[PDB]
DNA sequence: ATCAATATCCACCTGCAGATTCTACCAAAAGTGTATTTGGAAACTGCTCCATCAAAAGGCATGTTCAGCTGAATTCAGCTGAACATGCCTTTTGATGGAGCAGTTTCCAAATACACTTTTGGTAGAATCTGCAGGTGGATATTGAT
DNA sequence: ATCAATATCCACCTGCAGATTCTACCAAAAGTGTATTTGGAAACTGCTCCATCAAAAGGCATGTTCAGCTGAATTCAGCTGAACATGCCTTTTGATGGAGCAGTTTCCAAATACACTTTTGGTAGAATCTGCAGGTGGATATTGAT
């Protein structure tokens, strides 16, 4: 019903990536980092969401809950606190 | 009367101080949400999300990427550079065991 | 009570896939460790899946979801297919 | 007729059913077919690993699979490599010299 | 004879009876849980909570605020070697500890 | 729709160590995740210890060993002392 | 005692790891890293040993300790 | 008199030890180190022999993998010589 | 960029020690038949909270100019780490006794479970409380052109 | 080694959104009585691990020689940071249906329970036959001389 979502990895803008790198202590950034970072993020996010949806489908739900995400992150060894 | 200009790197260092002091999320929220819904819908049509599920995804993604830029920076310094490059990201991910 | 091993079943599979081929004792030790490792991973995740959904029965639906969470892709789809085949042959 | 045989399996359905029953919570149950499915997964992965390692052993013209052949089989297969991170005792590593070291 | 809390009986703040029920329902097929297992567990959880809150509260007090935030939890956990290795989880909203490598300052 | 949590116990400990300090609700959510996480680690390792040793009861001894496996260095000594003190106090009635 | 881990053994491990040239300071650094790893594993292994009220460390004690440090070892039960 | 040039024999050794699977640390001094370390935790410890072997397989596998990551860090810095800073970088990225 | 010398590596060989496969016994355990209970699915329904859209404005992304200073390329010599001969010792190997303990089976007082009941600590939501988030301004430190 | 620009730091303040306290029901903790399980003492024995003893060879330690790698020094094209005009799209807060997540009730397909017969699989010794130790001789690959 909503507009079809396409190409939203580009929504992760160069300034957003620069801010993340600055919190990571980075002072200077090759022009090629932005696309590399987009690729890495997409893989990470895909993998987490794949498992979250597997939990959602196991529970016979149409709604991904925060717990589905927490469980997916735990199953990937990236435990997250604060959403239980 | 020449307009004031900071030297290259001065503002970058101030930005490091600033973002390392604060804790707010650094990716815009609605575009992150569109990304999450796009990927998820490619696994399973007509899914809904609790808003806290999206926020948990953003917190985990940003912590992951900040940690990865820390390691990447260690690799760039190891090669006597101050500039991170794709090969730094790839070395850090290789030693982390990521694909 | 008994000191259980998967050795005889691993050997029967070996004779299915490579009739002419043996296996050293140390390699069989590695296969036993592997089988126990995978079994505990699947049983663990299946148990947790039941609990998350407020259920006390581990069914093949829990086993299948755990396989999809634990195995990487092509292995997962082939494994699911093999489990499904076995269940329907069994209930026939 | 054993449950293994009914399912067309070599791995032991009854034993596995007992083990699953041992990993339940208080009041936990195990469904009629969960041991069949589990045994089938374990047999499938066992057959994939042995098929590859047996290929290695024949290629080296010895009759027995060793830890070395298991290591070559697993580490040479991206899916098995990612599934099995454990140390294969006595397996060594896969030969590889980086390009700049020649 | 009036009821005595097992928590009070143990001299603890954390809830011994509730933790005992969590242990009973997460066990084995015919698993049993001894009486003092829940006491010991509650005491461990309470102690670890005390250490995290002690350091977090010291960080909040140093920044002249009255409430602990995730920021203070993160500064406290990552600033303590043993808590840092115990707690590998992501602290949502925690940020990072300032650090700029020496080679990056001109 | 009743939901149990560790929030009031975390708060009581907070008033013990920092009498004039509060805690935001997000930080309290972090503490709740922390307590549930450590509890699952200890319970699981305790069950495994019992299984390895062919015992069907989880006792304070399995808990103590789990704590020694789980906790680094000084934290382990301090936690073990709090736990044995709580047990000996409890059994003294 | 850690000195019984000789420079040629360390070199052999590096060679299996693909290393062509080795700085002189590597051998003592490697002894340090090895010592820490062995300490952590053995501390847990012995913890399992004294839980079982035993005096002899089993291969199973070692396997459990490696497992819980995320370094699962196959082949020793 | 025949002499190989520096690096020829190192390369040969790499191919040799990557072809083989045997343990590379000698048995008795490793066993001695294990017992000494264990002394700092519980006294009169005995060891099954398979336990010492388990510990050696794990230690050697760990060190080999570490030297592969160390080699990656040396190569990243345009070196062929692994140095302590390469070990330190690999261990820090590994989370050790 | 041959072309002799020269060292090492790699199939291939046999003889046979010994490591695997075969064999058969027998507690353990799987499977069956029968009985019985029950977790959870299938409806049904309250009613949360999710999707989508609306509006408005201002925070922030975008795209551009310009030049500082970074990474890249290059050279080279000091010095370190590889190769090797040689000689010595630590480890390996092989054997022999026995102390210590781990693994086994019995037994039962202590410990834990369970149904039922009493009592209250813990929770959801409402009322109350008040940090602190943004404002504000002005002092201090840093920066960069002179 | 002076001074304008400008960021940063560091006081202050209020009111409202978020945190804390209040309130009263009630789910589950605790008390009671009784039933069932168990872990840990106690003898009990073989296995296995330690200690000790020995020869000897295989690998380590050490000292020399020098090849060539690392690190230092230099240069410069052009990439990336800083700054900023432009304007759009994110943020924030609310409306509005209604999908779908939870709460209840029932009642049966699916699960456990138990007694008993069949069947399996771990074990240890026999029988079988692989793969290892060294040996060769040829393939390959390095090194010096051009
Ligand atoms: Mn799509
Ligand atoms: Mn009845
Ligand atoms: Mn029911
Ligand atoms: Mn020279
Ligand atoms: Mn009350
Ligand atoms: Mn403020
Ligand atoms: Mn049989
Ligand atoms: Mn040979
Ligand atoms: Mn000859």
């Amino acid at each position: 019903h909503r507009k079809v979502l396409r190409d939203n990895i580009q929504g992760i803008t160069k300034p957003a990536i620069r801010r993340l790198a600055r919190r990571g202590g980075v002072k200077r950034i090759s022009g090629l980092i932005y696309e590399e970072t987009r690729g890495v993020l997409k893989v990470f996010l895909e993998n987490v969401i794949r498992d979250a949806v597997t939990y959602t489908e196991h529970a016979k739900r149409k709604t991904v809950t925060a717990m589905d995400v927490v469980y997916a992150l735990k199953r990937q060894g990236r435990t997250l606190y604060g959403f239980g | 009367k020449k307009p004031h200009r900071y030297r290259p790197g001065t503002v970058a260092l101030r930005e490091i101080r600033r973002y390392q002091k604060s804790t707010e999320l650094l990716i815009r929220k609605l575009p992150f949400q569109r990304l999450v819904r796009e990927i998820a819908q490619d696994f399973k049509t007509d899914l809904r999300f609790q808003s806290s599920a999206v926020m948990a995804l953003q917190e985990a993604c940003e912590a992951y990427l900040v940690g990865l830029f820390e390691d990447t920076n260690l690799c760039a310094i190891h090669a006597k550079r101050v500039t991170i490059m794709p090969k730094d990201i790839q070395l850090a991910r290789r030693i982390r065991g990521e694909r | 009570s008994r000191k259980e091993s998967y050795s005889i079943y691993v050997y029967k599979v070996l004779k299915q896939v490579h009739p002419d081929t043996g296996i050293s004792s140390k390699a069989m030790g590695i296969m036993n460790s592997f089988v126990n490792d995978i079994f505990e991973r699947i049983a663990g995740e299946a148990s947790r899946l039941a609990h998350y959904n407020k259920r006390s029965t581990i069914t093949s639906r829990e086993i299948q979801t755990a396989v999809r969470l634990l195995l990487p892709g092509e292995l997962a789809k082939h494994a699911v297919s093999e489990g499904t085949k076995a269940v329907t042959k069994y209930t026939s | 007729v054993s449950r293994s045989q009914r399912a067309g399996l070599q791995f032991p359905v009854g034993r596995i059913h007992r083990h699953l029953k041992s990993r339940t919570t208080r009041h936990g149950r195990v469904g009629a077919t969960a041991a069949v499915y589990s045994a089938a997964i374990l047999e499938y992965l066992t057959a994939e690993v042995l098929e590859l390692a047996g290929n290695a052993s024949k290629d080296l013209k010895v009759k027995r699979i060793t830890p070395r052949h298991l290591q070559l089989a697993i580490r040479g297969d991206e899916e098995l490599d990612s599934l099995i991170k454990a140390t294969i005792a006595g397996g060594g590593v896969i030969p590889h010299i980086h390009k700049s070291l020649i």
